[PDB]
RNA sequence: GGUACCUAACCAGAAAGCCACGGCUAACUACGUGCCAGCAGCCGCGGUAAUACGUAGGUGGCAAGCGUUGUCCGGAAUUAUUGGGCGUAAAGGGCUCGCAGGCGGUUUCUUAAGUCUGAUGUGAAAGCCCCCGGCUCAACCGGGGAGGGUCAUUGGAAACU
RNA sequence: AUUAGCUAGUUGGUGAGGUAACGGCUCACCAAGGCGACGAUGCGUAGCCGACCUGAGAGGGUGAUCGGCCACACUGGGAC
């Protein structure tokens, strides 16, 4: 069943971070690979690689702790749930914790972060907040 | 991280409360005084104390608040971002404001924030009206915050590409 | 039918007028088509503003200006170059 | 109004004086030797509101109107509010030193003539536009109040220029931060008017 | 020049029992102003068929016109698909 | 609740009731209806005046003037001032106010009405209770 | 309409009241009355020492006004998408089978209905707001912009539904 | 919804009559055609809109003076 897999990706990341685990394994769609490499580029995670298998393919993600005890990725949130979709124009595109936290928004070309989506002046599916 | 006592603090009391206890000969009566203590440079603590005399409860509460202090982020005399202090069925939503609005807050929360020395914060109390629960909620909220440069060094980036 | 006439607004003692194009059936302050210029009889400086191309277009398609708009159009020469356009 | 009861209630004189602070630190009734209780937060906010509006002598509706005008204006609210109420013309006459008190400055503006770009001015928020030479004409020269005002010497403000022999004053670009808040603790007025 | 075109829709036949007309439901649909969810409301029209060349359940293109009857405004353009 | 439950069921707002029911209904002669006017004050002819005690263990004898309004709703109102000069067959104006101590009384009698003479020896709170200034 | 204004000749003289003062809520003292007379928006006050009732003085708020009533919006995150909950506080249908309805695992091409973004025409004028001018700023009166659009035609993008 | 059936020119066509016109707006043939749970029918209430009041905002109430559209002139009907 499991409706959307984006919620399971975000809450698997949140559960492993809140128990302070070291890595995770996710069923690895292309949107999972895209969100994971956005997180790798933004530094919220330490590493990501995907192993191929006939099952679905499995992507494993390695969390980040610079100092010995902290949580770098301080929270995750799904906004564009099924059953209530949400969209943004190019001028009300959101900055949550202004300058400090990122949003994952799939516009008409690529799936992009908030600051570069503003630099491109395009909007789309506002799907994730990383706090 | 414990803070030393080599600071000047203003120890403005917020609330005392008449507190009872029942025994065989009737009622014994004490006063529970809670105060908020902190300098204007960004350190805040609260204190509670029970005594049979009101200034005795005051000195006990200020000694407890000197024992327990915590430091808040004060970059640009206004908090870096929006936050919700959540503890104990009081929900204080804290939101930064532009530099001329002044502090907009309910009573105990305005006492804590004015004693911190913030200039412009809009806050709303979305929970209960119990003063100790508001104090613990707003101190958990002020503890939750973090530096922009702290976010920069934990993400491995610099402040200019955090801001843009 | 269509006329270029005045429309009154402003305070009680001090009026102000808009030179406007509307049919004669419409009331004084009521339904109009478009506005061409203002008029201020109170102020001692003369030569209140008229846009003077759309009024020219309205005179081209035909309209009946009132006396005061007629002689101010004569005063700064709108209907004179209208007459030159008619005669050539 | 008796005009000393306000000073001995609020603890600050109208301009600061050697009078109305000695032997009377309290206004009300038989309640002098009793201990002055500390006020609530609403008490401090209302006392600051009354302090600024009784320093400048203006009604509550005009206080609210210029508060909304100042906050609607760009800049910052509380100090922009004190900028506009500094630029109010009764205070302009008092800073120019044509009067002893703000009440007598109000009287002189109301019935006496001040020729600044027009014969009579009664309405308060008018400003002298710099760059033109307009002065109070010869009808009010040999008057006791103006003679007393020119023979007394006070601290001339740096944001007003003023001449002695032709007795006229003119503005500067803006009133300044150093003289903006000399004894007043601001950001309690905006906190009072938020509620 | 070229005259202005009229509105053209496409939909499903739901009844051809009555003569020289077909009824076309249209599944274009609207959203709440206050919650913002994409909810389907089905509105049906009346059309005018000349040779009865339509069956119940066929995707049909229709174009609005002057009133041909009481509650009859539209016209057949084409029968783009046919049912089983 | 889920968004689809909100879509097909809505959110029914809470319904509030006014604390002065008889002041919100008018009446006319030849149409025989109780249509609403939301009147702030109403006049009426007093048909019974007489006193009894409140329901709380505190006790005092209060005036309890019963009156029929123009729209025909007989209600009991309260006489505030120190003493009164009201009597049966007197036209008297009424405002709405809650008397907590008495039960079943929801209106006050305004003083300075068409017949209500104001109380004497009042120099504080004098715009209420219908008393003019004694000396200029 | 000899109306505002301008010149003038003499008098501080003809021109201030309303409400509150236990807590919320800024501002208190004496005298009468003693579950009586009365107050009250809630807590409640008064059965001989009443800051809660009426006076007298004083203070406090506002000002040609000031209070009460009536109606509506807030504070009410107290019908909660923004912004609530359901073990014991009000709140899980006694449980199942299922129509319509509401949601949908991964990959690859395809259309652009939803989605996002240009162009044009429109959403009249007065209104709110932004910037200037006039009646002794003023209330107001004007001059130029911003929109209150799931609006109609058309071009572009294909990540998501 | 503590209003589940409504429609007895209403249903569409053929023609024939038709206010400036399109049209059951009227006469001859077939259908219970058409409309309904996405609320038809019925009961109650109401002129509507630019706007106004409140609210930080989403949103909640009001339709006065100014402006646009509509309806009525004691209550009905009628035509010149």
């Amino acid at each position: 069943v499991m409706t959307d897999p984006i919620a399971d990706m975000l809450t698997r990341i949140r559960n492993a971070n809140m128990v302070r685990h070291e890595k995770l394994e996710i069923p690895a769609s292309k949107l999972k690979r895209e969100i994971a490499e956005i997180l790798k580029r933004e530094g919220f995670i330490r590493d990501v690689e995907f192993v191929e298998d006939s099952k679905q393919g499995i992507i494993r993600v390695f969390l980040k702790y610079g100092q010995n005890n902290e949580r770098v990725i301080t929270g995750l949130k799904r906004i564009s749930k099924p059953g209530l979709r949400v969209y943004a124009k190019s001028n009300e595109v959101p900055r949550v914790l202004n300058g400090l936290g990122i949003a994952i928004i799939s516009t008409s070309q690529g799936v992009l972060t908030d600051k570069e989506a503003r630099a491109k002046q395009a909007g789309g599916e506002v799907l994730a907040y990383v706090w | 991280r414990i803070d030393p006592s080599k600071l000047e603090l203003e120890e403005r009391l917020v609330t005392v409360n008449r507190v009872a206890k029942v025994v065989k000969g009737g009622r014994r009566f004490r006063f529970a005084a809670l105060v908020v203590v902190g300098d204007k440079n960004g350190h805040v603590g609260f204190g509670t104390g029970k005594a049979q005399e009101v200034p005795e409860a005051i000195r006990k509460a200020v000694e407890d608040a000197k024992k327990n202090l915590i430091e808040v982020p004060m970059v640009g005399t206004t908090i870096p971002h929006e936050i919700i202090g959540r503890f104990g069925a009081g929900n204080i939503l804290l939101k930064p404001a532009s530099e001329g609005t002044g502090v907009i807050a309910g009573g105990p929360v305005r006492a804590v924030l004015e004693l911190a020395g913030v200039a412009d914060i809009l806050s709303k109390s979305l929970g209960s009206n119990t003063p100790i629960n508001m104090i613990r909620a707003t101190l958990q909220g002020l503890s939750e915050l973090k530096r922009a440069e702290d976010v920069a060094k934990l993400r491995g980036k610099s402040v200019e590409e955090l801001l843009g | 039918a269509v006329k270029i006439r005045l429309k009154r607004m402003g305070a009680k003692k001090s009026p102000f007028y808009r030179i406007v194009v509307a049919d004669s059936r419409s009331p004084r302050d009521g339904r109009f088509i478009e506005t061409v210029g203002t008029y201020n009889p109170v102020a001692k400086p003369a030569e209140v503003k008229i846009d003077e191309e759309l009024a020219l277009k309205w005179l081209q398609t035909g309209a009946k200006p009132s006396d005061t708009v007629r002689n101010l159009f004569s005063s700064q020469g709108i209907m004179e170059k209208f007459h030159n356009a008619k005669q050539g | 109004g008796p005009s000393w009861k306000l000073s001995r209630r609020l603890g600050i004189s109208l301009s600061g004086t050697g009078k109305e602070l000695e032997k009377r630190p309290y206004a009300p009734g038989p309640h002098g030797p009793g201990q002055r209780k500390k006020l609530s937060e609403y008490g401090l906010q209302l006392q600051e509101k009354q302090k600024l509006r009784h320093m400048y002598g203006v009604n509550e509706r005009q206080f609210r109107t210029l508060f909304d005008k100042a906050g609607k204006l760009a800049g910052k609210h509380g100090e922009n509010f004190m900028i506009l109420l500094d630029s109010r013309l009764d205070n302009v006459v008092y800073k120019l030193g044509l009067a002893r008190t703000r009440r007598q400055a109000r009287q002189l503006v109301n019935h006496g003539h001040i020729l600044v770009d027009g014969s009579r001015v009664d309405i308060p928020s008018y400003l002298v536009k710099p760059g033109q030479t307009i002065g109070v004409r010869e009808k009010s020269r040999n008057l006791s109040i103006i003679k007393e005002s020119v023979e007394v010497n006070n601290f001339v403000p740096e944001y007003l220029t003023f001449d002695a022999e032709k007795l006229e004053g003119t503005f500067t670009r803006l009133p300044e931060r150093s003289e903006l808040a000399p004894e007043i603790n601001e950001a309690l007025i905006v906190e009072f008017y938020s509620r | 020049s070229e005259r202005n075109q009229r509105k053209v829709y496409q939909g499903r036949v739901v009844s051809d029992k009555m003569d020289k007309t077909i009824t076309v439901v249209v599944e274009t649909y609207k959203k709440h102003t206050l919650y913002g969810k994409r909810v389907k409301y089905s509105k049906k029209f009346k059309a005018h068929d000349e040779n009865n060349q339509a069956k119940i359940g066929d995707i049909v293109k229709i174009m609005e016109t002057r009133p041909l009857s009481a509650t009859k405004r539209f016209r057949l353009v084409e029968v783009v698909e046919e049912a089983v | 609740p889920t968004i689809n439950q909100l879509i097909r069921k809505g959110r029914v707002s809470k319904v509030e009731n006014s604390k002065s029911p008889a002041l919100n209904k008018g009446y006319n002669s030849f149409k025989k209806e109780h249509t609403n006017v939301s009147s702030p004050q109403k006049r009426g002819v007093c048909t019974r005046v007489g006193t009894m005690t409140p329901k709380k263990p505190n006790s005092a004898l209060r005036k309890y003037a019963r009156v029929r309004l123009t729209n025909g709703i007989e209600v009991t109102a309260y006489i505030p001032g120190i003493g009164h000069n009201l009597q049966e067959h007197s036209v008297v104006l009424i405002r709405g106010g809650r008397v907590k101590d008495l039960p079943g009384v929801r209106y006050h009698i305004v003083r300075g009405a068409l017949d209500t003479a104001g109380v004497e020896n009042r120099a504080q709170g004098r715009s209420k209770y219908g008393t003019k200034k004694p000396k200029a």
